[PDB]
């Protein structure tokens, strides 16, 4: 697997955006691509060993990049334009190709450039216990997790049962909901469900925790406002089984 | 020098046959290298299949595509579609030039494969908060895949779109949507009424 970091980036208009990438172990050719909202890839640059092969015209967007010798690959936009808010993909290939045959892609870096960072808000997290009517009707119990009022839409929601992360019975909304759809930068809401068995819920020794990882502002950033600095943080809500 | 593919989105029933069209225009070289990439939900782009020899075919995950020189096409096909096949599919063209590879992608087709819910019991439930009481949440669950959950019209009510949950112990699949509000006189028995809900939907008293 090829590694891209940070997964999410939030930056102010004009601030620089550094993004790193680790190609697989003996892969010299590296590719940068810009994925837009319309699921469209746009080539940006490719480096073979330490040297750039081809790069796009910099008239519309100016950026730096480097793939040093035993140092991870990097892409750097120095002046943040809201026009460069996108998912940036890094790809590596053995050099051979085939053309794309040996092109292995990273998970991306979703960069969001804002004119006003005072819009950045962390989520509020709540857990809603299953319905007694649901348990009596079907012998299943569904827990709902609500991450509300966050901005931008850079979150990772996860469930934890008795301190262990769980995947069975989990469903997370593929995309967030704009709290105010008619606004331009309304804050976001995300819901998730974890369906367990009624007996598993009914055991009060069982602990359920919903974890929300928010991607925000770095410590090395300017905050003077009234409210607490919307930093990258983990916000959680919990519940115990009920007999 | 490009790639064209079905616009979509393509919504289809579980076990149904599937064709995703792809036509290519290769002005640079006669016969380029052919690819299908797949982006699974919340995962990274990956090679589905390839054909690096014109006239031949490629296979993977029950999908097959034939590099057809005469029709200039690389149609993706699968006879029985499964729920985990729901992803974004990209037809791509690989041509090498200047000694460096080059890769041109299509716009991408979004495939949504609706599971068949064998024994649906549509129900709307009221869930209470584990700690505080600020609002209440409603859950519409166990409805069939043909049912669509319509978005809120009142700006004080939040209604999510349906999502498919799968319990890994038995092959139990279920659709669900969440609705909430702080706006007074908001009932779970009216929450989802702007949708076309099954006439048999169970509305218990909380």
């Amino acid at each position: 697997k090829v590694i891209q970091t940070p997964r999410y980036l939030v930056k102010g208009q004009g601030q620089k955006a550094k993004m790193r990438c680790i190609p697989e172990k003996g892969h010299p050719v590296v590719f940068w691509y810009q994925q837009n909202k319309n699921n469209e890839f746009k080539f940006l640059i490719n480096f073979q060993n330490q040297e750039v092969l081809q790069q796009i015209d910099m008239t519309e967007k100016r950026f730096s990049a480097e793939c040093p010798s035993n140092s991870p690959c990097s892409l750097e936009i120095q002046s943040s334009e809201a026009g460069d808010s996108a998912l940036y993909l890094c790809a590596s290939s053995p050099g051979q190709g085939a053309a794309t045959g040996q092109l292995y892609f990273g998970e991306g870096s979703k960069l969001t450039v804002l004119e006003d960072l005072r819009n950045v808000f962390p989520p509020e997290v709540a857990v809603f216990e299953p319905s007694e009517a649901e348990i009596s009707h079907t012998q299943k119990a569904t827990l709902v997790c609500l991450a509300t009022g966050f901005y931008p839409d850079h979150v990772e929601l996860s469930w934890w049962v008795n301190g262990k992360e769980v995947h069975s019975g989990v469903c997370t909304d593929p995309q967030p909901l704009k709290e105010q759809p008619a606004l331009n930068d309304s804050r976001y809401a995300l819901s998730s469900r974890l369906r367990v068995s009624a007996t598993f819920w009914q055991n009060p020794r069982n602990h359920f925790r919903c974890q929300v990882q928010f991607y925000g502002l770095s410590e090395n950033d300017e905050w003077t406002q009234d409210r607490a600095k919307p930093v990258t943080q983990i916000v959680s809500a919990e519940a115990w089984g009920r007999a | 020098d490009s790639v064209t593919q079905t616009e979509g989105p393509v919504t289809v029933s579980e076990s149904d046959s599937l064709i995703i069209n792809c036509t290519y225009s290769a002005t640079s070289i006669a016969y380029p290298n052919f690819f299908w990439y797949v982006r699974y939900p919340g995962e990274g782009l990956q090679l589905l299949l390839k054909v690096i020899t014109a006239g031949q075919k490629g296979s993977s995950r029950g999908f097959e595509a034939t590099y057809n020189k005469e029709t200039t096409s690389f149609h993706l096909q699968k006879a029985s579609v499964q729920e985990s096949d729901s992803a974004v599919y990209y037809c791509a063209l690989g041509i090498i030039t200047g000694n460096t590879g080059k890769l041109i992608f299509g716009l991408g087709t979004t495939l949504q494969v609706q599971p068949d819910i064998q024994n649906p019991d549509p129900a709307v439930y009221q869930l209470r908060d584990s700690k505080s009481s600020d609002k209440s949440v409603c859950l519409f669950t166990d409805f069939d895949s043909q049912t669509n959950v319509s978005q809120s019209k009142d700006s004080d009510v939040y209604i999510t779109d349906k999502c498919v949950l799968d319990m890994r112990s038995m092959d139990f699949k279920s659709n669900s949507a969440v609705a909430w509000s702080n706006k007074s006189d908001f009932a779970c028995a009216n929450a989802f009424n702007n949708s076309i809900i099954p006439e048999d939907t169970f509305f218990p008293s909380p």
